[PDB]
């Protein structure tokens, strides 16, 4: 029953508690390749490293590293990819996993600079007239158009594999409007960034897994993730209240380390699937009835 | 505190 408990928890403010606990039980798997001297440069945080068993191999023989691991959730039958922002210098293996994983969307819930600081690469080009090459991967990236709104900007890239001249539409979600510090203080605007994702069938098994990246590509990455599947579940189970956030977390967790970095990241994924589950669960009424809360002209 | 990230 999670309505009872996230009031439980706040009534108590046992937040950190709680988390605390999700931290003390969080798998540990190696991550070998991660920590090889050659791939340090790879990496954009010394201590954050995918697995080596869910980890994004690039079909490159020369390298096959990049910070990026494949969350597979079995019973929600979704998959997702989660990477650390594009390092200047791995822009192009980013868009080489984009392109050889099949993904049709990259969710990017970050900006590139928060806190005075770049927490990611500019790794997609703002100008349709300048394109982007990666010569490293081969590969051409080039801005079709943008749509933005107040809270997020829907891009249509078109990424070229230079080498087989073939040409596919990446959709590109960024989530503009998360803070600098703590969590929005509604799930209402990251709500329906999720539900425009999820119509642009941009997570459909049809495609390969969506690359949801912020600056590690493990909290708000994490929240993205684990509040789409948490929605996946209910809205798929017998009973709705039978979903666990705490050990979907953990599940996601097996994939990639320190999913939800944050206490408040994980009371915000509480939030988030507790009202996004209120408005699709049964509210005929609406289904999309987040106009005043994120706007919309 | 030093450039990465925990």
């Amino acid at each position: 029953e999670m309505e009872k408990e996230f009031e439980q928890i706040d009534k108590s403010g046992s937040w950190a508690a709680i988390y605390q606990d999700i931290r003390h039980e969080a798998s540990d798997f190696p991550c070998r390749v991660a920590k090889l001297p050659k791939n340090k440069n790879r990496n954009r945080y010394r201590d954050v490293s995918p697995f080596d068993h869910s980890r994004i191999k690039l079909h490159q023989e020369d390298n096959d590293y990049i910070n990026a691991s494949l969350i597979k959730m079995e019973e929600a039958q979704r998959s997702y990819i989660l990477t650390q922002g594009p390092l200047p210098n791995t822009c192009g293996h980013f868009w080489e996993m984009v392109w050889e994983q099949k993904s049709r969307g990259v969710v990017m819930l970050n900006r590139v600079m928060e806190k005075g600081s770049l927490k990611c690469a500019q790794y997609w080009p703002q100008k349709e007239e300048k394109e982007m090459i990666f010569e490293d991967t081969n590969l051409k990236l080039t801005l079709i158009s943008e749509d933005i709104k107040s809270y997020y900007t829907v891009r249509q890239l078109e990424l070229e594999n230079l080498t087989t001249q073939e040409t596919r539409e990446i959709l590109h979600f960024h989530y503009t409007t998360w803070p600098d510090f703590g969590v929005p203080e509604s799930p209402a605007s990251f709500l329906n960034f999720l539900f425009k994702v999820r119509e642009s069938g941009s997570l459909s098994p049809e495609h390969g897994p969506v690359v949801v990246h912020c600056s590690a590509g493990i909290g708000r990455s994490g929240t993205f993730c684990l509040a789409d599947t948490c929605l996946l579940l209910m809205d798929k189970r017998k009973d709705p209240s039978s979903v666990d956030i705490k050990k979907v977390l953990l599940d996601m967790r097996k994939f990639r380390m320190g999913l939800i970095q944050t206490a408040e990241q994980l009371r915000f994924s509480y939030l988030a699937v507790i009202e996004g589950a209120k408005f699709i669960m049964g509210d005929s009424s609406v289904q999309d009835q987040w106009k005043e809360l994120s706007h919309e002209d | 505190d030093a450039d990465e990230y925990l």
